[PDB]
């Protein structure tokens, strides 16, 4: 894709690609699958923005079907670590780790657009389970620990019991913005 | 160039006296000014104006120091970098 | 493709021709609607609101359709931002492209005379594999999307939900005149 | 391909262009190869841009294309007719299918072809596949017939011919020399020098 | 490939375009032919009177693409001198012979090959469609032989014989035939 | 991916990774390859030159990779004068865990929900050819296995026998377990 | 590959390292000889003649061979332009690479001590399909090329055509010393 | 990969990090040795000699091997140019990578403590198809290369040719200490 160039007026002019221009306004996009590379760019942007201004909010716009858990956790821990609040907004969809990162926004600053779709579910393969039964046992145990960790952190985000998240993430649980608000994944729904 | 506009056209200059820094009022109306210089980049401008042409089918393409300077016009001096208000005060271009 | 470079007189600034048209508040949605192409539209819509919240944004659509969630990110951005988003159909506006066309500000939805506008119920929003329990879930989600799109279309067109349910059952191709009569667009441009 | 860079002379300095941006500065828009959403939208963007630079001066639309998408070609076609400046069209190498349509769509009196160019007109092929159920196939067959009639009707208008003539002549690939295209009514003049 | 930069900084091909040298290298395609046309148009304006040097090292390519170059060469006011480097085959030989008479050159060990066209496009569909495409190919065949015969000052009958199968020529044979005017050495 | 551009006030425009390198942050993201390892080495060498005394921050989010490529990083980390602090983001597995544990003792960090995995090496290269060639490659792999366990045991202040047990099969650890094991020194929260 | 950037002192000018070496009149032919790689060599040879028709051009060859017509475009350019083209073999000069090596100005053809130079008759200059009449034509053209290359090689090496016909029958590998004795190069560089 | 940009203080000059290290006379050979990667090393070695014929050049090697002719272009350039070329093994120096490591200036060949150095006879320098006469030729050329490499290795290591013939028969993996004892490197760096 061709990323448009926009001109910022200053004290002179500076030409930006439109995403660098929005980063200047403390907007970080997570678009598409969560990968090591796309997650590390989010982390790099979150770290950069904290240094530019530790007190101002960071706006983390999410339009993602999910992705790697470890990659999503690098974002998650960076969001929680850095001093400035990270506000999260769901555009289009926030599914799987995308829904996790949406719910991970600062409480009171988690948003969704009216027709967005939010989906929560237990993790799938975090990696293949081949080799010997001993290796398969190890990977099955690691996946269960991740499953419990994600449900526990989700339950914390949503102010719900762990038992509720265990039921509700058993199979793909699709929610409207209103249902996500009632559930506790988001705080507000934007209109204008 | 702007400051010179009113010195070349008749004004009253206020200049220091013959001693150290009452100032003298000088009417420049009748002072003749001869200005000059090597307008080094001026030939390219004249060639751009006299050999414009065009590119592409429908358009028609035009054929391509002493000769160029001999045909200098204010349009060239303006594009070169002199201001119209100063060019008009130098009516004779030699 | 090589995107031409054009010079804006101000000093001079060199733009690619699409950045030059963005400077005039023209946003293009060309080809399939994807997460990436939809997010560029959103980024441009956001950017233009900041430049001038009061001036109209011109959203030129030449698209066969694409992802519903990606199209909804555009749709919600169009409705959220303060400036009116005028929509124009070039070539075609099909599926989510027709949805976004109809989503333009009422009175400012346009089509060119020989454009083609097609509305239809959604197809797979994602595969339906796994167990019958998983297939049930995805079938239910697709039906909710189907109803949501028909409901929003009916709102855009000032029609009954029952009319959109009939008319989107199978691919419904419309000329610019038929789209105007239907309620998808307001005017047809000629000159 | 490496697109050459050329230098435009201005006052005491030089602007470097790729050779196509340099020709756009002269109001020359190229449609080369298949007509796609992306190649058609660049033509539209250039046509819109040129109208604003100067609404009165002609735009020169150089066509060397085997055809392509009808909807993509129609985005160009409607842009050509909409914008105020006349769009002169020139056939280089070939103008086939939608390329011939856009060639004939140029401003009457300003449609050109080079002497050894090849112009081909024909009814459309698949505008999209016809799978699914017989009900879906019926719908797509009807849409294709409407497009077929629309293209023949607009062609007949461009050529000052009867719709019946275009229906005969576009039944199968109809190849024409520049002279035959001129006699037919697709172009107005043939350039030599 | 990395295209060297030479000293404003040019890539070496833009630098040679500044000297009115246009290269046609490799197959003739819509894209490579349109760059030649764009360069020929550009050079005509930079100076309508000065010669343009069209360096050809090409195995052939599309006829319609080659004809866009051919008509541009004949249309624009400045003479287009043609030089064969390595090879000028098929439409490459046609464009070589299309240079301004007296200014068509070849290097001593270059190879020039002329032949009737192959498929200008597939011949599928119905026998009616195959008939149409066969007729169009024959018209192109005759057009190319006729223009070749004009370039070479030969009879159409000679080109029809000689282009029946791939006809390879040395620079000397191409000069005797009438495809080029001179052979360069130093 | 499009790498954002940021402006440093001093103006200088950087891509965001060059901007973070200016702050002595080196990223190892994804598999360890000759090319990704040599960039880390080039950055480590460059940063030592800029300031031999200041710490270098080596952020690791990697599933593993080539041993020889990881060893080029490892030896560069140990050679250069400035301390290399290591941080685990997301995961540090295989050679990624090795390089994490290779950070300066007292400056090895992990984020709270990171995953650290240690294991014996797999194929360092295929074992085809003749039984004599297979014997050679099997011996080289065993020497590497012992070298990695020995260096791991040194990093963790554990016995070689402990690393030999624990790296037999993929050993996944939370940040707390990695801290108790001796792979990291601290877990960051805020 | 990432091509390093180097700074020339003059003010300063930043070059990629190959453009920097072209400034010193060094032209590289690396890898197979193709229309594109051969035309860059020709463009560089033409450019360097314009910069200084009298100074030598240094043509560094590390090539397994390639197209004959592409190699002949280089060969004729080398012989045409006024400045002497000195040739140096790095790594290898095989097939047309050996031909272009031997084509350097007599007395200025060099090889590095451990370089490998290989000469052989050409292979397919193009496939031989179609009808027996077409195969006859292409077989005749290949034989003419074979004779032309042996004749030009024999001229370069000051040998009889009969010697090159024997020696190019099958791949003939030579050390730098054997190539010097044969007549393909004039000197072997050490320091 | 994205190659970082670094700023050199002088005014300021922005470099990619490899061009910045070339400014310090550091040349990297990373990954397989190919015509293209070998010619960049040669171009850098030639460039650095021009910048300062007296200062050492630092040639960092992290390579599994590659083409012999490509490696020989580096090897002859290293020996030809006036400045000493110091070699350092990072990660690994295998096959031609070990050859080029041992080819560094005697007394200036280094390895990092956990690097791996592997020496072995060459494999196919090219396929051996065609007729038995062609296979004989290519087998003979491969044997000549085998002998040349063992002879040059033995010279580098101050060992008998007979020792290298034994030791390169099958892949011979060495630690930095074993390579030092063997004679491939002179020192092992720690800090």
């Amino acid at each position: 894709y061709l990323v448009p160039t926009v001109i910022e007026q200053s004290g002179g002019e500076r030409a930006f690609d439109i995403y660098s221009r929005l980063l200047k306004e403390r907007i970080v996009f997570l678009v598409g699958p969560v990968t090591d590379e796309s997650a590390n760019l989010v982390v790099a942007q979150l770290l950069f923005l904290e240094s530019e201004n530790p007190d101002k909010d960071i706006f983390f716009y999410i339009n993602s079907p999910g992705g790697s858990v470890t990659a999503g956790m690098s974002i998650y821990d960076t969001m929680n670590f850095i001093k400035p609040d990270v506000s999260t907004l769901c555009l289009g969809q926030a599914a799987s780790m995308g829904a996790f990162l949406l719910s991970a926004g600062e409480k009171g600053k988690r948003f969704a657009l009216p027709n967005s779709r939010i989906m929560i579910h237990q993790p799938l393969i975090s990696g293949g389970l081949g080799g010997q039964a001993s290796d398969i046992e190890i990977h099955a145990r690691e996946l269960l620990k991740i499953k419990e960790k994600l449900n526990r952190l989700m339950a914390k985000h949503c102010d719900r019991d762990l038992a509720d998240l265990e039921r509700d993430t058993d199979r793909d649980n699709f929610m409207s913005a209103e249902e996500a608000k009632e559930y506790g994944l988001i705080d507000q729904i934007l209109e204008n | 160039q702007q400051a010179l506009l009113k010195l070349i056209e008749g004004t009253v200059a206020s200049v220091p006296p013959q001693g150290g820094r009452e100032f003298i009022n000088v009417d420049t109306t009748n002072i003749l000014f001869i200005c000059g210089g090597a307008f080094a980049g001026l030939e390219k401008v004249i060639r751009q104006r006299t050999e414009k042409g065009g590119i592409g089918f429908g358009a028609s393409v035009h054929s391509k120091i002493t000769k160029l300077f001999g045909i200098v016009e204010p349009e060239d001096l303006i594009k070169f970098g002199l201001i119209p208000e100063l060019i008009g005060r130098l009516p004779v271009i030699a």
